[PDB]
DNA sequence: CAAGACCAATCTTTACACTCTGTGAGTATTAAAGTTACCTATAGCGCCAAGTGCGCAAAGGATGAGCTAGTTTTT
């Protein structure tokens, strides 16, 4: 049961100090190289402990002249064990002799008594010097000590890359060092006698070949582990993951009954494993924990209050953290290493504790895959998923693929509490302005919602002194609280602003929240896709999709072309024309060279008389952009939408307008209307290859893509930066 | 808070004995030898002419670094350098 | 293959570690039924002995078989575990065990195993090599039993055959002295085309002081690809000059003798002629 | 370090596939600087030879080099590789190589390594030693320059220094026959209370019959415990007796020599008498 | 004058006690089989009793013969 280890200028590490241990203790990380020599130091320790000659570590730098390793073990257990009166045994006498009996002569008689019997942690430290001239030193000068200490808390190592299946090595110590059985009193003639008695035809047959096998035999004698061993293997009756169960299973039964608690530490267990091989692992470790576990009512023989020992993992599988964060809880934790920025291991904690149950259930492989992550964008819809994960998109930006994007709304965020890892996994959260400020039609004021509340009372700081540079930030402040009023005149029915452009407020909230890792769009995603800039790409986009997707229904195209050519009129009547003769269909029929015409010449008369009723009815040319927006499920200046307008009963007219728009032209595109269709890929990729055939070089394309989309550019831009200042500490 | 003797010690004057040939020999390392100006300056006597000072008052000894100037505490701490070595060194072998 | 079985043992690769081949001699070379041991009564037996409270034991192993629940024992295994659990204890030592062993247990058995030995003077002092075969002789002659030599521990039974390669006059020397007409030398050789072949270089001697006078120059004889045999020491002193030899490359891969007739009749070379060239050169 | 380098070798287990220690000696030993190889003018070379199309070999190579861009060779990879793309190819052949090319390319260098090799016969036929010591001291006196032996290819260079560990007396005898002056046997043997000596055994014999009709009986000496000197074989024969050695399990370990005062003069058993004892028996 | 720095081995190795069979808060708290373990070493000279001694040191014959003892270092 170690608590504390130490690390100061040993390998990769300056000053590294592991607490705060659990029963399943994970470690992942980027930096393997970390692990490795967190591994080096650890088994570099136990073999001085038990007197080994073995190389001496190197050192990060060679400025410094010593290392040190330090060790403290909670010898709570063993002190109430061996002060007790009712233990009178010669290895209680020896441990008190050992451990408790330098420290407890130099106490007085009132420290001793009610003060270190009632709820008191024993500890016990040891240091370990490594000097530049190759030199070992210790803190304590006894040899027996450190003897004690080893036996009394060993440790195991396993790897299952390069593991032997032939070798039960492990087994045979595991057994051998957790049995409380004296096998001195069994003596070797009485045994022979009973065996020759039990297989002979003549008395005396088995004792004389086994004395003439043993004078050609000669050797050294048995060792009493040797002994021990072969009883066990004589009374038992037979002899990568089995191997692995079976030794983690041996370890929690044999240890109920033992004052000895081991260290194990495990790496890769889940190599060349199937996920639900892994998972049924951590399944059964966890029925076999809880097997033995005698809490509150649960009582009865074989339930014990004994401590579990201490168990570290090395992993790479999202599936093996899944399982142990979903059974274990309370009893796990997650360890990052990563390294700095001058190059040196780190060690943090990753929060893994919470206290929602329905997010512990709902736990799936994504929460477990955000872990492995070195820039993480929480966003919360699902267009933005459809967005930022665009592959066309992320071709031309090799910096914001190294980036994983997650849904999260306020209690997934409460609960996963980015916050806490900050240091070892940056992350990025992406709102809208409507989540701060509200804004009515019939009230001519805005008003604050409850997370700009909290916001402004996080940022604002009690009890601190004068700082430089600090009060700019109270004025901003000052400035939020006294904007609730805010009056202001909106034109055109309710439906923009005299002159605010929701755009110096929006920088300057941005401007205030980049140290809390927020970032308020002005507009929707929907908003950035369409703008006053890209109306040549979305009409040609529309104009693609009459050519391409529209389809004669009827089997024969040419005669039912010239039946509705003359039953409809060509140019006044093109609208039921296109209603009754062009479908959408997933397969598109290739026809004759003059049917191909007229239907070409037919298309051709639609998209003028739509491009010329959109360029009359609509005027200002920006009318048409806050429609397009809107019939998307969007908002715009005001903040409202269909239903929000609806409701409000307000701007009645462009509610006709559209809805005239959407059920008399435009009827093929309404499937393509709803949120959550498939628009967004389409249009993104349709405009992205029109830009790469019209420009050949990237630096052309990309600028080209920086002029039509601001706004998704500059965040794409942002966190690209972000995650070039930081490369360099989270890469192995 | 691991030991169980403490035994602390004071060096006197320790500004005002930082020999500068200390200063700069330590500095030389990382300063390219070459004229900054002509043939007549050297590239390190121009930088350390920014941070020494001859006091009127300490004339007997010669130029020094002054303690309430900004680049104090950072020669000293290169300077002090060798001795920290030593004396860890020193005291490794003690425990 | 069950009442013959061939063992085979390379010294230049021996690994000390393991002792396979021994288990296996002791497994197989035994006369007892090792299925009324039986399991209940043994555990039961060491519970009572090593537990103070009645159920220990048994209880302690049920717990450790309900979770390292595999395959059963084999008669085999089951046979070595309680052959160890019986006995006290677990390059040149391993080999003598081995040879040892298998000449004590074939003696109640009719098994009659065959075995090869590929080097057995592989990194071995010459006096070591020499004690080898001292020792095999001795233990092969404590269980002979002819005439007078009878009473209990001497035995009337074939030994198994044993087959050595080497490529040292020591061991040939001593094999040829103590074990005399139990032994045979056999040489390869190649023909002219290239095939192997296999002949018999006599190696009995009827004269006793041959036999006792036998030294490493006598041993050297059957490593010779050439022999002159010459009478007196002047002819050695001449065949023998360094400088001579110097200048005919061709000679210097023949040995020469001095060889008398009582010494010609014993070694015999006409009969290992096709094996051993020699020319007999006199006045 | 550089300038008096340490090469061990060991054949009882040695790898033939193998061949770093013989590139590190070639590399070593040598007097050229590659630095002033132009990478280009190579490069150029090869596509010229080898290409119908001028350039397209240096395409490749530069499509090749792009994908598996790794640490840039060092001299002494460089080296080799210049060694093997000029030459036309690449247990005892091995050994007695790795001593040719040793001795070779020392002769006109300042550079004297020190050379150990355990166990040179292993798994060797006596021929096959005796012949390797030969082909040694063959190539040793190729090179010798004393007195009239002048000319082109004769060096007046120290030759290096090299240890042998043998357990065999073909190799003691072949090296004490032919090397003479140049040579030297020691001797390890352990003290009462538990320490490594080491001493010289004498090996220089003035008288040439002596030497030249050294046999292994001669060689066989310098492996026994106990030397027993006597004057007749009369004595060799009653020594010798297997029934009367059979009840003194105390004597065998001794080695009974027949010598005259002039062999026993030339042997000189006094002068290493602390490791080797012995007894003069005479009438 | 007084002073941190006070050897290696002394045989090895291991191991819970209890009434309760899962649990223990002393004012100063190891032992017991197992296995070795081996041990060992002597002048001046001769004589008769053959090493446990006696006599004599003139032969010789039982107490006249009469006799000596290297260098250097610590010191």
């Amino acid at each position: 049961t170690i608590e504390s280890i130490r690390v100061k200028n040993l390998l990769s590490f300056d000053d590294v100090i592991l607490r705060d241990f659990r029963d399943i203790n994970c470690i992942i990380g980027r930096n393997n190289v970390g692990k490795s020599n967190l591994l080096k130091v650890i088994r570099y320790f136990y073999a001085k402990l038990e007197n080994k000659k073995v190389i001496p570590l190197d050192f990060h730098t060679n400025y410094n002249a010593v290392g040190e390793i330090t060790f403290t073990f909670d010898t709570t257990r063993i002190k109430k064990i061996v002060t007790s009166r009712k233990n009178n045994g010669r290895f209680h006498k020896h441990i008190y002799n050992t451990l408790f009996k330098s420290s407890s002569v130099k106490l007085n008689f009132e420290e001793l008594i009610a003060r270190k019997n009632s709820t008191n942690k024993s500890f016990f430290s040891l240091t370990l010097t490594i000097c530049k001239d190759d030199s070992v030193m210790w803190s304590v000068d006894d040899p027996k000590v450190r003897s004690l200490l080893a036996t009394l808390y060993p440790f195991l190592y396993i790897e299952t890359r390069h593991i032997d299946l032939y070798d039960w090595n492990p087994i045979w110590k595991l057994i051998s060092n957790l049995n409380s059985f004296n096998f001195d009193d069994v003596d070797h003639d009485e045994l022979v006698n009973f065996l020759d008695e039990k297989i002979s035809s003549r008395k005396g047959d088995y004792k004389k070949y086994i004395d003439r096998v043993v004078s050609v035999i000669d050797t050294k004698p048995y060792t009493y582990k040797e002994k021990v061993i072969n009883y066990i293997k004589v009374a038992i009756k037979g002899d990568s993951n089995k191997f692995l169960e079976t030794l983690l299973h041996l370890l929690i039964t044999l240890t109920r009954t033992e004052f000895i608690s081991p260290i194990v530490y495990i790496d890769e267990p889940e190599v060349g494993l199937h996920p639900k091989l892994a998972e049924s692992f951590v399944s059964n470790l966890n029925k076999i924990y809880s097997k033995f576990k005698k809490t509150s009512e649960l009582s009865g023989p074989g339930r014990y209050k004994t401590p579990y020992p201490n168990i570290f993992y090395s992993t790479h599988s999202p599936s093996i953290l899944k399982q142990t964060i979903k059974l274990f809880g309370k009893d796990q934790q997650v360890l990052h290493f990563s390294k700095k920025k001058d190059g040196s291991t780190r060690v943090n904690k990753i929060n893994s504790t919470y206290s929602d149950e329905r997010f512990l259930n709902i736990f799936s492989d994504n929460e477990a895959r955000l872990f492995f992550s070195e820039y993480i964008v929480f966003v919360e819809g699902a267009t933005e998923l459809e967005l930022f994960r665009n592959l066309s998109l992320l071709n031309l930006y090799p910096a914001f693929s190294l980036a994983d994007i997650y849904d999260a709304n306020e209690v997934i965020l409460a609960n996963i509490n980015p916050g806490y890892s900050k240091a070892s996994i940056p992350f990025v959260i992406i709102k809208d302005i409507d989540t701060l400020i509200d804004y009515s039609i019939k009230t001519e004021k805005f008003s604050l919602r409850p997370l700009f509340e909290k916001m402004i009372k996080e940022l604002t700081k009690e009890f601190d002194y004068y700082d430089t540079g600090f009060g700019r930030v109270r004025k901003e402040i000052d400035l939020f609280s006294d904007i609730q009023s805010s009056t202001k005149k909106h034109m055109d029915s309710g439906l923009f602003f005299k002159r605010f452009s929701l755009h110096n407020l929006s920088s300057r909230i941005n401007k205030v929240s980049r140290k809390l890792n927020r970032y308020f769009m002005t507009t929707t995603i929907e908003g950035a896709l369409i703008n006053e800039q890209s109306l040549p790409y979305f009409f040609n986009w529309i104009g693609d999709v009459i050519l391409t997707q529209m389809t004669i229904n009827n089997p024969n195209p040419d005669k039912f072309i010239e039946a509705m050519r003359r039953r409809y009129n060509i140019k006044s009547q093109v609208v039921p024309l296109f209603k009754s003769v062009f479908c959408i269909g997933l397969n598109h029929p290739v026809y004759s060279s003059a049917v191909d015409k007229q239907a070409l010449r037919i298309k051709l008369s639609f998209l003028n008389y739509l491009k010329r009723k959109v360029y009359s009815d609509f005027n200002n040319e920006k009318e048409i952009v806050l429609a397009l927006r809107l019939a998307f499920g969007g908002k715009t200046e005001t903040q409202y939408t269909l239903d929000k307008l609806r409701k409000d009963g307000e701007a009645e007219l462009f509610r006709e307008k559209i809805k005239n728009y959407k059920n008399n032209e435009l009827f093929f595109l309404e499937p393509q209307m709803t949120k959550t269709s498939g628009w967004v890929t389409t249009f993104l990729n349709y405009t992205i290859e029109k830009i790469t055939s019209e420009e050949s070089d990237d630096d052309r394309i990309r600028q080209k893509l920086s002029f039509i989309f601001p706004e998704i550019i500059s965040i794409i831009e942002q966190a690209s930066s972000s995650i070039e200042a930081e490369e360099s500490s989270l890469t192995g | 808070i691991y030991g169980s003797s403490y035994c602390r010690l004071d060096i006197s004057s320790f500004f005002n004995n930082i020999s500068f040939d200390d200063v700069k020999q330590s500095l030389s390392p990382y300063i390219k030898d070459e004229y900054l100006i002509g043939t007549e300056q050297k590239l390190i006597d121009a930088i350390l002419n920014s941070v020494g000072y001859e006091s009127p008052i300490r004339k007997d000894k010669g130029m020094i670094i002054p303690m309430g100037f900004r680049t104090s505490p950072a020669i000293s701490n290169i300077v002090f350098r060798k001795m920290d070595l030593l004396i860890q060194d020193f005291c490794a072998k003690k425990g």
